[PDB]
């Protein structure tokens, strides 16, 4: 759940480009990415349509560190 | 005559010259959506969905731009990205459009026996069953490609109008047919 939640995070941060969450994501290629949008494009258009109106800004700093930060909580109480 | 099924297009594929320098590493850095992995590929690959499409941009000002429905949408999503260039703060325009290459594909609803086709066709009909499932065609009038299948399903490809991907589906019914 939380990764979907974060892959569509970034789709709206980075846009639907994938490589570039594939290098930041540990073990993610692109192939992959592009999966992961074939499957959520069916139910999830609505969000992925929110994705490309608002302009908050991208990082690597902030962004890298939440990234880890969530993944541990998450690795930690899954 | 038409069998009352029409053939849809699935792809549309589209170009424009956006007429300046670029650097994809400033576009990377700013844009909201960009790669850029020279250890791969040095390029920037765009997609949007109002139209459904992806585009790649170039730093030699080229843009190529593909997935739409139908060609005035693929136009649509060109602009799109050429008015995103101009507020990235490139100096881009929409200079020499041009429509590159459509898929589309119909049906026939009738079982189909290659083994015939091919007997009859061979000449431009290639058949081996047993690396690509399918029958391939070429046709000349016009350029178009044509894959056919055993349920009746048909892909066309190779136009650049939807008026070739019709006729090309009328020359060939009666063919499909008997």
């Amino acid at each position: 759940n939380k990764e979907t939640d974060m892959f569509f995070l970034a789709i709206s941060m980075v846009g639907t480009d994938f490589s570039m969450i594939g290098q930041l994501f540990p073990h993610r290629a692109r192939i992959e990415i592009k999966n992961k949008f074939k499957r959520e494009e069916k139910t999830n258009g609505w969000r992925i349509d929110k994705a490309f109106q608002e302009k908050r800004p991208f990082d690597f700093d902030f962004f890298a560190h939440l990234l880890q930060k969530v993944l541990a909580e998450e690795e930690k109480r899954k | 005559g038409p069998s009352g099924i029409v053939p849809q297009l699935q792809n549309i594929v589209s170009t424009v010259n956006l007429g300046c320098k670029l650097d994809l590493k400033t576009i990377a850095l700013r844009a909201r959506n960009a790669e850029y992995n020279p250890k791969r590929f040095a390029a920037v690959i765009m997609r949007i969905r109002e139209p459904r499409t992806t585009a790649l941009i170039f730093s030699s000002g080229k843009m190529v731009c593909t997935g739409a429905k139908s060609e005035e949408q693929s136009r649509l999503a060109a602009r799109k990205y050429a008015r995103v260039v101009q507020k990235l703060g490139f100096p881009a325009k929409f200079l020499d459009f041009k429509i590159q290459n459509m898929v589309g594909s119909c049906d026939v609803k009738f079982p189909i026996r290659l083994e015939g086709l091919v007997l009859t066709h061979q000449q431009f009909s290639s058949y081996e069953p047993e690396l690509f499932p399918g029958l391939i065609y070429r046709m000349i009038k016009p350029r178009i490609v044509l894959l056919i299948f055993v349920s009746g399903k048909v892909v066309l490809t190779g136009a650049k109008v939807r008026a070739e991907i019709y006729e090309a589906f009328e020359n060939i019914y009666p063919i499909l047919k008997g």
